[PDB]
RNA sequence: AUCGAGAGGA
């Protein structure tokens, strides 16, 4: 479960740079490795690489 | 010849004056930084190994010599100019000098085709410079020259300017190195464990710690050594075997110096039995090699690993060269020997809190730790950059290889933030080093520059490191310590305390081999029995046969300023036959007068030469060179017999000691900077002295003479500072007379109308009208317009209603065309002082103006415009606000008697004496008895005498020529009641008060804590983004926290609706829509009135639920964790 | 609680091949008093002797006679560990426990340790100290 | 009784451990490392002084008389040499923590006699 | 320091030995050889007739009361093996170390005036 | 009080002092000295109390119960008394010494932290340091008990 | 100190198990994969790292 | 604005 935006607000900063919340960054990490792992398990990948 | 008692009391102070004419108060900071720049940087650069890189051609890249120029600033054009510290403060620059290193890179390919190319002065980095240090532009300048650069002559220096911010390095306590310490942990598997943090004197490496423990209770004691880089413990006898001492006799020769002792022998025996299996060096080296390098390693390599650990990693201070194992064996056997004495109780466990056992890590050694790490990282980058070019075979330019940002930005970052370590390791780094210099008042600045810190951790609730240890005497102020969560962990130097800067032991060692000393590899162990060991910086270097005349010779060398420098400690433990000589840095010591048979070496000839100190250039340092004064460290005080005063040397009816060796210059030098302000501190309860030592740092005054040019964020200046009428002789060196932080007030201690009860004061409104304790508050606002990119640029310019989007309704008419308010303009709360507009991606520019901090109401003192380091416009605006004392402002005497102003009465309303003197302040008598601040009363009486006599009173702590009787007799000579009482008349009715009131001059302080900076109120202001609750702080217009204990109190009251109001209605009221079936928050569309749960696929059973927003947030964060908090409404 | 260590003055291990001719000179009386009468065979006895010197006053303080101590030793270890002892009249309160049926010089030490620490002559274990007094309140 | 010291082999210089010879029924001191043997002259293998009746005079050394921080007295002359002054101090060690007993040392150089009242 | 101490033993065991002599052992309560000491006259008869009858009854009761291969049970059953099984018991050693730890705690306590 | 403490110190030095039940000889000597010096402090306090008039304002605030106690009056007028660290006299933080101004093994009242002066008389430098040690104990207690009581 | 070791013969990680028969003062290291076995004397101070050490040494010595 | 740090107040 991805939480909504209010649990992880993207606070705006003195300029226009929108700083994201720690949860958003972490979901970025989970998403990237999930997508990358998905393409490996879908394809041929070493069992230790999949592990 | 002899100084008689009648002259002593100024002979001594003359001596003290000379000390402070030579050293000052921040001498430790400047000496540490000077040693770091003169030595430590060069040592670190040379101690780095040459980086040999080859694919073929090879390059070594020696670094051989350093050059630190003066601090200069390069503009955008790049012309170097000398940058002055005030320019750095104003422009937010870093007061740093460039470090250049000579590099030698020799090409060696084949056929003796060798050629060296030397790059002289290769810019390696930028070193921030401590002010008034030897390499500072303010060095050696006269008071003229400093003023003529806009510098205060009274400014002590001792701090850095990083990005315009004044940063002070706090000395860090640490537990001394290369010394064996035996402790016993009550709750552990060891009865006894000895340790040595060995560290080679030249800082080639960090300290490596060796532990030699004692296994807990055949079942006999077993001794193991925890060597560095070895995974598992090792029995000590196998370590000894690994050093080539195979026979059990040879091992015990090193461990036990006297074989006749049965009891040592039997104790050691279990370890011999435990290592009986391994009988020869190669197996021992095997055994050690197995633990460590890899599970599978060839035997030859395992042996090489064990060797390498033993000669390098184990006990580096003993030696790192080859063929030292006799030295290593003796020192290791000495550690075991110490463990045995502790285990047998012949010798006491070492004390962790003894400052003889502790070292203070000052600015120099701390910057050396940083420089070591940063120069290592820099060399690594040079290697990598060169390596890729050599891999492709092309030549590499060294200037391109050296990215100087590592040294520069590392030092700048660590001094700017205080996180002491690499920027990446921001959590392993230890903060609190390098704090922002306190510039509230001059005393706060001095104390902050003399601040020490014990990094035990404030969370720790063990009182032992917080206790005032006996050994702090003369080294650390007994009184000055924060009374909060760090009590006794943050300390302050005593006035004459000097932290040793460090020195080379080679002259001493060379001399020792002249004299009757014998090396350790050169003796037979049988000689160690009645001989005396000699340690130098922890390192057992040899033995001696007559320690007494050795100590006489060494002492009398050091007193001559011969090969032994003054800061070298030389302790003879007599009962145990050690002579421990220390030259390292961080040893806190203090000066003391040497004593002959029963006689000071300080004669009247020395006092005479000191009196004309400004003519014949006879200084302190000649006093030291004459063998009359000596610096004694904490560890050497254990062997010293101190006379408190020369009266102790005097032959008495029953002699106490009759064999003194040293004398105090004056006992009042046990106090620090802030405690040396207290008059008669020996007539107060000690907590009161501590509270004053804290509150003198919040007292207003003139924090520095050049305050007109400083753009400090906050500054308080008292209109009419006065020097105290009653003073101590130490303040002459704290420069309190020259930058005082209070006013002499006519204090009456009386109960008058009840408005001074419970630590409160009644002030004279008329005196306040005449400028009494009036101050000016300066507040500086920064701003800079950033052109970071063409996407968006800021600019200072008077905004307009037609182009700017985020324009508040406040008027911008006070700004000029340039967007900056002008000096002399009166500005109220929420007003604009800088009009800054940022271009958008109410069109094409948005308002980002700087407002005043709300509810201030000052006048713009001045406006400075310049360019910052990168070089855009940068503005500083100082606003000025006159603070007239009022009800709620905090005031304090010098005795811990603090209190807010309860009310102000006019002169006709205040009580008056027969001669119409009204008190400036009335304090309640109930503040005296429990507090036992008799120093307050004695100061009031002495001040009455001083004001009537035209003096300044002498309130120096331990002065038998001043007591209450003699002051009272003096006061009775001026037509006053001898005890300081007077008949007062009621101001309201004019009737005499039946009690005669105690009234007189007392030095009071106006503290930074004014009520107008504390008053705050809220009614539906801004809220926090994450949880829709009131903000935090006055500055944020925040709400006050109704915490758990207030909830608990209101539960006990039974006030359920008030509790709901505070915790629901007045904080974060909210509504959610909940599916009645699954109890999960549904989707509501109130505009179209459609309400549905995607889970249950229903749109008819939805309920409204009134809950706090924080609770909705909690339930959502619980679903984020796959928890289903289902709000069932049935 | 009183262990044998609390009342013991000093322990030692000797190599006494003969009980008849003991290593120590002052213990020759009662030993030969013990041995001529064959209650306990000389052949069974081991060469290795355990001699413990009790101090008088600690024995008196707990009102403890060597009889009680020897009974406790012979109860904890049965007949496997012979103990003998003199009367409570000699200037030195001594008793000899040489074993009678890892070498015996090592074994007897393990025995000695275990006796001194965790053999309970009197009292209740894990009651270390007791103070008697009159309450004024 | 007195303590027993460790004795070392004369071939490998390792400690000699006890053992018993049944066919002379005599104590021997033999090395586990080599195969050296000795006949004991002690007959005692282990000694534990639980009481710890240690004469702390043996632990004192005459050099302590040079300590400026120790108290001196003229009231206890030396029985060795007749020197008039003497330093005194307490036991200050484990198992001497009980009993504040004073030990005296003669301050005459090269006499260094030590005693107790 | 109440700790009252005395060493009177006037009574002797006086029990008849097989060699014809009376026991001369000054045990307080028990002779190890003849059990409880009872008062006896110059020829060793207990003075109390009931004690004499009890002693006589006790004496009467006391008077009333592949082979060629090596036996492994011999090693298991002997005095030395029994003492070894007891002393080297997991429970037994723990108590030893616990008491020795108190002994070490005393060593730690015996520097009182200092900070440690 | 000092001259009695000297009496006790010689008895202990000459082994003329025997322990009381339930205490070691060190602890009995310490008891016996502390109870000499507390008798001294109480007696001097009594003297100061009886010296007060009913015009005295210290007394006025102590009878009313408004502020202060009789022990405060004793410390201001008579004697500040024994400074304790961790419930014991000042510890030997040097080698067998409380300060480098004393001889080794000095269990006298001065050496171990008895302030024989009042706050009006003023403390001597050693008394000042020992009093600062005791007050530091109070400050540490106040600053360390709060977390653990609040929990 | 790891107890499972890479076999010098088949290079299979953590495939070697070590058995310390203290009663006979012998350590036996056996690879589960290639079934290579080695026996060395051990002492009470010995560890599986020491047995694997003796095995590597025996291999290198025998391979000379 | 957020985070962290530090210094302070009761
Ligand atoms: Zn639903
Ligand atoms: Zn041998
Ligand atoms: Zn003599
Ligand atoms: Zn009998
Ligand atoms: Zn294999």
């Amino acid at each position: 479960p991805v939480p909504p935006l209010s649990v992880r607000p993207a606070v705006v900063m003195q300029g226009s740079a929108r700083n994201q919340d720690d949860l958003t960054h972490k979901l970025a990490d989970i998403v990237k490795i999930n997508n990358q792992l998905r393409r490996n398990e879908q394809n041929g990948a070493a069992a230790h690489v999949i592990a | 010849d002899e100084i008689t008692p009648d002259l002593w009391q100024e002979a001594c102070w003359i001596v003290i004056s000379s000390y402070f004419d030579e050293k000052g108060l921040v001498r430790q900071q400047l000496d540490s930084f000077d040693e770091f720049i003169q030595m430590s940087v060069q040592r670190i650069v040379e101690d780095a190994p040459p980086i040999d890189l080859q694919a073929p051609p090879r390059y070594l890249l020696k670094f051989e010599q350093i050059y630190l120029s003066k601090p200069t600033h390069w503009e955008r054009d790049g012309a170097p100019s000398p940058m002055m510290p005030n320019e750095a403060r104003l422009r937010n620059l870093t007061y740093s000098a460039p470090l250049y290193v000579d590099i030698t890179k020799t090409v060696i390919k084949e056929g003796e085709e060798q050629l060296q190319t030397q790059h002289q002065k290769t810019f390696i980095g930028k070193i921030p410079i401590m002010l008034r240090s030897t390499y500072c532009l303010l060095n050696g300048l006269t008071d003229r020259d400093l003023c003529e650069l806009n510098e205060c002559p009274l400014d002590p220096g001792g701090y850095f300017i990083i990005n315009g911010s004044e940063k002070v390095l706090i000395a860090q306590e640490k537990m001394a190195t290369n010394t064996v310490y035996v402790f016993a942990k009550k709750d552990s598997k060891y009865a006894y464990t000895g340790e040595c943090r060995s560290c080679l004197e030249n800082s080639s490496r960090p300290t490596s710690t060796i532990w030699v423990s004692m296994l807990a209770r055949a079942i006999g004691q077993r001794i193991v050594a925890t060597l560095p880089y070895i995974k598992q413990e090792v029995p000590i006898i196998i370590v000894f075997r690994a050093l080539g001492f195979v026979s059990d006799r040879d091992i015990l020769e090193h461990i036990i110096y006297d074989f006749e002792d049965p009891e040592m022998m039997e104790m050691v025996k279990p370890s011999l039995d435990e290592a009986f299996v391994i009988q020869e060096q190669n197996v021992a080296l095997n055994f050690i090699g197995s633990r460590g390098a890899k599970p599978g390693v060839t035997k030859e390599k395992r042996i090489k690993y064990a060797k390498e650990v033993l000669q390098k990693e184990m006990l580096p201070h003993v030696g790192v060269s080859d063929f030292c194992e006799t030295k290593k064996a003796y020192f290791l056997g000495y550690m075991v020997h110490r463990l045995l004495l502790a285990a047998l109780g012949r010798r006491e466990l070492d004390d962790r809190d003894h400052y003889g056992n502790k070292r203070l890590d000052l600015a120099g050694p701390l910057l050396a730790f940083l420089f070591r790490g940063m120069f290592k990282n820099l060399l690594k980058e040079v290697r990598i950059y060169a390596q890729k070019f050599i891999d492709r075979g092309k030549d590499f330019n060294l200037e391109l290889a050296i990215k100087t940002r590592i040294i520069s930005d590392g030092l700048k970052y660590s001094l700017a933030t205080g996180n002491w370590g690499d920027q990446k390791k921001a959590h392993q780094a230890r903060a609190g080093v390098s704090q922002v210099l306190n510039r509230l008042t001059f005393a706060s600045t001095l104390s902050h520059l003399r601040r020490l810190n014990s990094p035990i951790g404030r969370d720790g609730k063990l009182a032992k490191p917080r206790q005032l240890h006996n050994t702090l005497w003369g080294m650390v102020c007994p009184a000055e310590t924060p009374e909060g969560h760090a009590v006794g962990l943050v300390k302050n130097l005593a006035l004459m305390a000097y932290i040793s800067v460090g020195s080379q032991p080679s002259p001493i060692l060379e001399f020792l081999e002249e004299w009757s000393m014998e090396n350790l590899e050169e003796i037979s162990p049988a000689a160690i029995a009645d001989a005396t060991k000699i340690f130098v910086n922890g390192c057992w270097v040899g033995i001696h046969k007559d320690p007494e005349q050795l100590m006489n010779t060494l002492r009398k060398l050091r007193r001559q300023m011969d090969i032994i420098v003054s800061e070298v400690s030389m302790i003879r433990d007599i009962r145990e036959r050690e002579i421990r000589i220390y030259t390292d840095a961080g040893r806190i010591c203090r000066p003391l007068l040497i004593v002959e048979k029963q006689k000071l070496l300080l004669k009247k000839r020395h006092i005479d030469q000191l009196k004309e100190r400004e003519y014949n250039n006879y200084s302190w340092q000649d006093l030291v060179a004459s063998g009359v004064v000596e610096y004694i460290d904490t560890l050497e005080e254990e062997t010293v017999m101190l006379a408190m005063t020369p009266d102790d040397l005097q032959e008495k009816e029953v002699a106490y000691c009759s064999t003194y060796t040293h004398c105090e210059i004056h006992p009042s030098m046990i106090l620090g900077v802030c405690a040396s302000i207290i008059p008669f501190p020996d007539h107060n309860q000690s907590p009161r002295n501590t509270y004053q030592s804290a509150m003198g740092k919040q007292a207003m005054g003139v924090y520095i003479t050049n305050f007109h040019v400083r753009m400090d964020t906050l500054a308080h200046v008292l209109y009419y500072p006065q020097k105290p009428l009653v003073t101590t002789r130490s303040m002459e060196y704290l420069r309190f007379r020259e930058l005082p932080a209070g006013i002499n007030s006519i204090v009456a201690i009386a109960s008058y109308t009840g408005y001074n009860q419970e630590d409160s004061v009644i002030m004279n409104r008329s005196a306040v009208d005449r400028g009494f304790f009036r101050s000016v508050f300066y507040r500086s606002y920064k701003e800079q317009e950033s052109k970071k990119g063409f996407d968006q640029e800021e600019v200072f310019e008077k905004p307009t209603r037609e182009t700017c989007q985020g324009m508040r309704h406040a008027i911008y008419d006070k700004l000029d065309d340039d967007g900056l308010i002008a000096p002399g303009v009166r500005v109220s709360g929420d007003d604009v002082i800088i009009g800054k507009t940022v271009t958008l991606p109410r069109y094409t520019k948005r308002d980002c103006s700087t407002f005043l901090r709300t509810s201030e109401t000052g006048i713009v003192d001045q406006v400075m415009v310049t360019l910052n380091q990168e070089g855009y416009k940068f503005c500083k605006i100082r606003v000025r606000s006159v603070r007239i004392p009022q009800i709620g402002d905090k005031f304090a005497s010098r005795h811990g008697q603090k209190g807010t102003c309860g009310i102000q009465y006019r002169q006709e309303d205040m009580p008056f004496t027969c001669e119409g003197i009204t008190p400036d302040i009335i304090i309640n008598p109930h503040a005296i008895p429990s507090r036992m601040t008799i120093g307050h009363l004695i100061e009031c009486l002495q001040g009455k005498v001083s004001a009537n006599k035209g003096e300044i009173g002498d309130a120096t702590p331990f002065n038998d020529a001043v007591n209450v009787q003699k002051i009272s007799n003096l006061l009775s000579d001026y037509g006053y009641h001898l005890r300081g009482n007077e008949v007062l008349y009621n101001g309201f009715t004019g009737r005499k008060i039946t009690s005669q009131i105690f009234i007189g001059p007392t030095y009071y302080q106006r503290l930074k804590h004014m009520v107008d900076d504390k008053i705050h109120s809220r009614a539906r202001g801004p809220i926090q983004i994450l949880n829709r609750q009131p903000m935090e702080g006055r500055s944020r217009d925040g709400g006050l926290r109704f915490g758990e204990m207030e909830r608990d109190c209101q539960i006990a009251h039974g006030a359920a609706q008030f509790l709901r109001e505070r915790l629901f209605e007045a904080s974060d009221p909210y509504q959610v829509h909940v599916c009645n079936l699954c109890g999960i928050m549904a989707i509501a569309n109130t505009r179209t009135h459609t309400y549905e749960c995607r889970g249950c696929r229903n749109k008819t059973q939805i309920s409204l639920v009134r809950m706090p927003y924080a609770c909705k947030l909690l339930f959502q964060e619980l679903m984020s964790m796959s928890i289903a908090p289902r709000m069932m409404s049935v | 609680h009183t262990t044998l260590r609390k009342v013991t003055a000093n322990t030692a291990i000797y190599y006494d091949p003969n009980p008849q001719s003991t290593v120590v000179a002052e213990d020759q009386e009662w030993v030969n008093v013990y041995y001529e009468m064959p209650d306990f065979d000389v052949a069974r006895i081991s060469p290795w002797l355990l001699r413990v010197e009790l101090d008088r006053k600690h024995m008196t303080d707990r009102k403890l006679t060597m009889e009680q101590i020897a009974e406790k030793i012979n109860a904890g270890f049965g007949d496997d560990l012979n103990c003998i002892f003199n009367d409570d009249n000699a200037e030195k309160l001594v008793l000899r426990i040489r074993i009678m049926n890892m070498d015996d010089d090592v074994f007897l030490r393990c025995i000695e340790s275990n006796m001194l620490t965790d053999m309970t002559l009197q009292g209740i274990e894990q009651i270390s100290k007791v103070y008697m007094h009159l309450p004024q309140t | 009784p007195g303590f027993v010291g460790i004795r070392f082999c004369q071939e490998c210089n390792n400690m000699l451990y006890p053992k018993e010879d049944k066919e002379n029924r005599i104590l021997l001191y033999a090395c586990r490392n080599c195969d050296y043997q000795q006949e004991a002259d002690n007959s005692c293998i282990y000694v534990n002084k639980i009481t710890h009746e240690v004469d702390e005079l043996t632990q004192i050394i005459a050099d302590v008389s040079q300590d400026p921080t120790l108290p001196r007295t003229e009231d206890h002359p030396c029985q060795k040499c007749g020197h008039k002054e003497a330093v005194f101090f307490q036991s200050h060690s484990a198992r001497a923590e009980d009993a504040m007993r004073l030990y005296y040392v003669c301050t005459a150089p090269h006499c260094g006699h030590r005693w107790t009242e | 320091t109440f700790a009252g101490k005395f060493e009177p033993v006037q009574h002797w065991c006086r029990a008849p030995r097989p060699d014809g002599r009376l026991c001369e052992r000054q045990d307080r309560l028990k002779c190890p050889f003849h059990g409880k000491i009872v008062p006896r006259d110059d020829e060793g008869r207990p003075l109390d007739p009931e004690d004499r009858a009890r002693e006589q009854r006790r004496q009467l009761q006391k008077q009333e009361r592949y082979p060629s291969l090596t036996n492994l049970k011999a090693q298991a059953d002997t005095a030395r093996a029994r003492i070894g099984r007891k002393v080297f018991a997991k429970a037994a050693v723990r108590r030893v170390v616990a008491a020795m730890n108190r002994m070490d705690q005393k060593k730690h306590e015996k520097f009182s005036n200092q900070f440690n | 009080a000092k001259q009695d403490v000297i009496e006790v110190i010689e008895k202990a030095h000459n082994n003329e002092l025997e322990p009381t039940p339930g205490n070691t000889l060190r602890q009995t000597f310490e008891n016996q000295v502390n109870r000499i010096l507390n008798d001294a402090r109480d007696k001097t306090g009594s003297s100061a109390q009886k010296s007060l008039s009913e015009y005295n304002n210290f007394k006025s605030m102590v009878v009313s119960g408004a502020k202060g106690s009789k022990i405060n009056i004793s410390q201001v007028i008579a004697v500040v008394g024994q400074q304790n660290v961790e419930g014991k006299r000042i510890p030997f933080g040097f080698k067998h010494r409380t300060l480098p101004h004393f001889i080794k093994d000095d269990y006298g009242p001065e050496s171990r932290g008895f302030v024989e002066n009042s706050y009006l008389a003023g403390l001597t430098p050693t008394e000042f340091f020992f009093h600062a040690m005791g007050g530091r104990e109070g400050l540490i207690d106040t600053a360390v008990k709060t977390a653990e009581t609040g929990y | 100190l790891e107890t499972q070791f890479t076999c010098p013969f088949c290079n299979h990680e953590k495939s070697c198990d070590v058995k310390m028969d203290r009663a006979r003062n012998t350590g036996v290291i056996s690879c589960t994969v290639c079934l290579e076995e080695f026996q060395t004397p051990i002492t009470y101070l010995s560890e599986p790292v020491d047995v694997y050490s003796d095995w590597i040494d025996a291999c290198e010595a025998a391979n000379q």
